[PDB]
């Protein structure tokens, strides 16, 4: 009972989940007890055909008492769609086990026959290009400051302003839902009309919040949206959970709206290397629920980031344990979903920025000397130098500093 | 960046004339691309300019940088004259492997006559050899040659499989159509007929 | 440190929370406080710290009290709450690490919450079930049966005696059992074992789904076959789907079951992420009759402090049980906790002292099958309860009091063959 | 066309295939044949069907197998209507060739996922209906009259021991006879029936109907009445119609019972259109909990079908017309049903050919209940010869008349 869970000559099947955690043991568990402990208790704690397989134990080069493991789930073992289904069963309660000072849950493979299973993202990167008509670079946008306090009509104006400065997105605070000082319901029609009075001649929009505490209310606000005719919406998907955003994302495709997710907790979950659950799964997780653009945070590990921005983004990604990607994944022509890059950037970063992550991304910027539309021109105004230089071949990384109208000279004397 | 033995005192118009012309073969003037571009140019632009989409830009580029790195080293000229027209796409995805190997995958992707899928494909399965020291069977397939790499892949899908099932022993006759080694073939064959 | 203040008393609207956190290596622990502060809530709309006190024993480790203006949550949202609260506040590179221990949610704020769709007392009222802990257990096997067997165990376990049979919570709807065809052989087995013994019982049908519709169609079938208790998971579905299940089992009448899944992915380490007593805080909020804490026998002070924060209608302040602020629960009706994991009838006399009456034990393999089972289960708990009404110590006695039961019925003089 | 037939390709798990057989017209080769079918049932390289195999039917001149191969990315998930234009559209037009037929697809698993499947599947169905061990039994009720009538006809066949009873599949709703009240009487009949014999008993009530808010509301009234199965007929009413009523009688927790009519039309010829496993096949992914299937008392294809709409893995073998090895995914069976040309005579056989996982469906007994005893013994008898180990192919005519010993109801059908 204690082994027969790891099976050393066991060989995956296409159909099969895999998963790759890694562990330390308490002193006097061997490593693979642990793993064999770890495949029994995410799967079975015809019985054979439902249970889970260690089939490869190996240390974690350069650590002590660390370990990895990987095993194997049968398909039938998952709930068609669901992405709650397949972390309830997996991350469930593996870590609350008692042989394991610290486990962590570093990448899940989703066979094919499952990925086809889920929606995925509304639209994708490339329908989001059409449907927005902007192509040749990644998008621009930035917070509203002052946060709280601001009245629906003076936040309309802070939108408008950002907005016609030359903007793509303007974003709402993710503390704001709905508070005693500012209702939605007249924050979305002053958002509103900034758009209409700006959309220029192009395309405009702005991140309404419809979390909610319902699932009715969440709706609601999200209806709201559509009638007042908002091209995108957002949503705080781990503080609000799966289940609702789910059902966000099936909503969104069939109403033409693009959903905009918001890590919002992630650093509860997976801020510590040696317990919880590493972003990247949580990123492949969302692909399949739902959602077209996802917070990645900026990079300016390293590798660790590219790696699942890759994930995130292609068809195929080889396995490459050097950007931490245990497994080859295919994702069978489910569209991918644009990294939005943020926190502690500026013009001034604007080069590694876009080498960093292409033309498929989102760069969203926290103030300007000279009020906000100055600001937004100084940032469009970078973005673009740095496209056409790249497009010239020039080194982004070298040549930033001469890559980078006072608006952008304003900034960049700044700082 | 370099420019061609023949276009060397050409200025960024002459540049722009010979690519919307198309007055040459696809890798005489990719490299031109990338030397006009230093002289002030935007592909999405160009598109309004030259016009050719960036995609089709990028994929001319590496397809003539990874020709130039096959006709640089030892082969017979027969390949470099047929990729003369439309070799572009499948030189797009061998772009993976390094210069030794590249010169061995070209042959068996022009012999056997694949598209982009199986070319992403088998680079890949070359790609995966390496780190896979400790298997089953693995020092019977040889590293040097394409068809086992790819052979290794099928038949380790297929090794602890079902039972037959005409799933695993489709996945052997597979593996055994691709091979070009003997002791893979004798293995393989010691595995799908009789012990 | 515009952010924090030593000198400040929180008003009676505030609402409070305790940060536990350890400071990169040249940063003050004054620093880390405010920044806490800043970084949770952006004058009137900023947070404020008001106490830094270290933590006995531990080096480089530190409390943070942080007040929060009643105005920067919106009314009745759990979501909203955690959002404001933990987004982002554990990502800062001031701190190695940040664990949040404690919130205190002003009167003002509860009245604004649901709470839960029946609570304590009304719960044991629509059961009619007083006097006893409610007892209850699982089916093994767990993955891999047909409905129809499946509701047979089920018709066996209730009819022997235990009040609530519990689906694996890892099923809830998958190609070799599907959803429909369980609830309806479950419903059956309820009907039938409820007829014979002449008492309610139930079974905690899992209704969790991958969509909110999915939710409430699910949902609804359990209430047209008349069950009177449904489950989900409020971690890994999450509170916004977890809330309007609540709101429904208000309109509805049926009670809610909820399970804490993936609860160790949040908890389990102790210098990072949010302790367990914050979440039981926010469900009962949130909704939920019934909430799995785990058991004690199979941190015993903090288990049970928000065993108390959870049921009880004012809790004072009590560092050693893991309560740093006196909570005013402001009437709203108490979760009855559930206790599980390691336990069997040999632990009986303990997990009655433990948590008293008002809870549920979630048992589970005995000798003779599941209705003996069931019954070593029903006596025991029984033997038990009347001990401890009597006067006789469950902790020193219970061995005897387990034997002497044991003497009286054949299945449980096996069950505690051990 | 030498951009279509690459004869070495080999198939990839995602891959949907078909086997198709055609006679080309003479002076056309039989590669290039093979090549216009993947041409002109596909297509951007990522985007087209490849012929991978040809080989001659052994036996027969001017006849060609060819084995094509589809991208998965070209089928829409779900649809069992977009996977037949795609595939059988219009290259039955293509003048190159004088015939084509098509004998075989393999679904990959990924596609196969995307199917709700049968509502609830063999073993589901026997849990509802609470019948185990044996195959089911039924009959076409004659004439095939008013609604009182034909309940009471109901009532008795169904008291009499029959498990199922079925409505004519011509008749849908008429001027002699309005489906509003064939549903009131007839639920009337098995109420009484189930009542009185504490078994439960079914009536495969039509609701094929012109539209489909008609469907619809025939479907949900049988369900107010408490019928727990319905019938369509999916080639008539077709496949967009019968996913609809698959969908909602999974949804409300009813069983499907699809009738054949007009296959005929589509497979009868062996050298032009659609054999039937590719609609048996079609139809397990649309919906569908009993299909006929028809008897035999070509053996060989019959068996073939069966393994085909009730294994969970068929592994190729020609000699019985599979040609890909079919991998379901755990998604559950189609119980068969046998039919035509069938009386108490042929039980045994029929016993042995389909095993246990099966419904007989029965024509005129010289004594109605005394045809459903007839038969319920006949049936009895054999399955349980059939356990003790007795071989049904040649004990079955004293099995039979050993049984008419027992009821003189079968002896008088062993009699004729």
């Amino acid at each position: 009972y204690k082994l027969t869970y790891y099976t050393p000559d066991y060989t995956p099947k296409d159909t099969d989940l895999l998963a790759a955690f890694r562990f330390s043991p308490q002193p006097g568990v061997p490593a693979d007890e642990a793993g064999a402990a770890i495949a029994a208790e995410s799967s079975t704690g015809d019985m054979d055909r439902y249970k889970g397989k260690c089939y490869h134990i190996e240390p974690v080069q350069g650590e002590e008492n660390s370990y990895f493991a990987f095993i194997a789930y049968p398909l039938d073992l998952f709930e068609e769609g669901s992405v709650t289904n397949i972390l309830t069963s997996i991350v469930g309660n593996v870590f609350g086990f008692k042989a394991i000072r610290s486990l962590r849950l570093e990448d899940i493979r989703f066979p094919v026959a499952l990925v086809k299973t889920f929606q995925g993202p509304p639209h994708g990167i490339q329908v989001e290009r059409d449907l927005l008509n902007k192509y040749g670079r990644p998008m621009l946008g930035c917070t509203i400051k002052p946060k709280l306090g601001l009245s629906a009509k003076n936040y309309g104006r802070a939108v408008y302003e950002c907005l016609r400065g030359g903007l793509d997105f303007t974003k709402d605070d993710e503390n704001i839902n709905s508070q005693p000082f500012q209702r939605w319901r007249d924050r979305f029609l002053f958002v509103a009309d900034a758009i209409h009075k700006s959309q220029t001649g192009e395309i405009k929009g702005h991140y309404l919040n419809v979390t909610a505490p319902t699932c009715e209310e969440m709706m609601k606000r999200a209806e709201f949206a559509k009638e007042l005719g908002m091209p995108i919406i957002m949503h705080d998907f781990l503080t609000a959970g799966f289940t609702a955003n789910t059902t966000l994302a099936k909503w969104c495709r069939d109403n033409g709206v693009l959903l905009h997710i918001h890590r919002a907790m992630h650093a509860v979950i997976d801020r510590q290397r040696n317990h919880g659950i590493h972003f990247r799964v949580l990123a492949k997780c969302l692909r399949l629920s739902g959602g077209d653009h996802l917070h990645s945070g900026t990079v300016v590990d390293k590798a660790s980031t590219l790696g699942f921005v890759d994930l995130m983004r292609e068809d195929h990604i080889e396995a490459d344990r050097s950007r931490g990607v245990f497994f080859t994944q295919d994702w069978a022509s489910m569209p991918g979903v644009l990294p939005v890059a943020s926190g502690g950037i500026h013009v001034w970063h604007m080069p590694a920025l876009v080498e960093i992550f292409g033309d498929d991304s989102v760069l969203q910027f926290g103030g300007h000397p000279w009020g906000n539309a100055p600001g937004a021109t100084a940032n469009r105004v970078a973005l673009e130098a740095c496209v056409q230089a790249r497009n010239e071949g020039r080194d982004l990384y070298r040549e930033g500093g001469d890559i980078l109208s006072p608006e952008l000279a304003a900034a960049l004397d700044l700082w | 960046s370099p420019i061609p033995t023949q276009f060397r005192s050409l200025d960024s118009a002459g540049k722009i004339e010979i690519l919307a012309g198309r007055m040459a073969l696809w890798f005489e003037y990719a490299p031109l691309i990338s030397s006009l571009y230093t002289d002030g140019f935007t592909p999405p632009t160009i598109e309004e300019l030259t016009g050719i989409s960036s995609i089709e830009q990028n994929r001319l580029i590496v397809g003539a940088q990874v020709r130039d790195s096959i006709l640089q080293s030892i082969h017979e000229p027969e390949l470099i004259s047929a990729f003369d027209t439309g070799g572009a796409e499948l030189l797009y995805e061998i772009r993976l492997l390094s210069t030794t190997q590249r010169v061995a995958a070209a042959t068996f992707i022009i012999d056997r006559n694949i598209d982009s899928k199986g070319a992403q494909d088998l680079a890949r399965a070359i790609k995966d050899y390496p780190n896979r020291r400790g298997d089953v069977g693995w020092l019977d397939f040889d590293y040097n040659l394409p068809g086992d790499c790819l052979s290794f892949l099928y038949y380790r899908q297929s090794r602890e499989n079902k039972n037959p099932s005409d799933q695993r022993t489709s996945m052997l006759l597979q593996a055994l159509g691709v091979a070009e080694s003997e002791k893979a073939k004798n293995r393989l064959n010691t595995e799908l007929y009789g012990d």
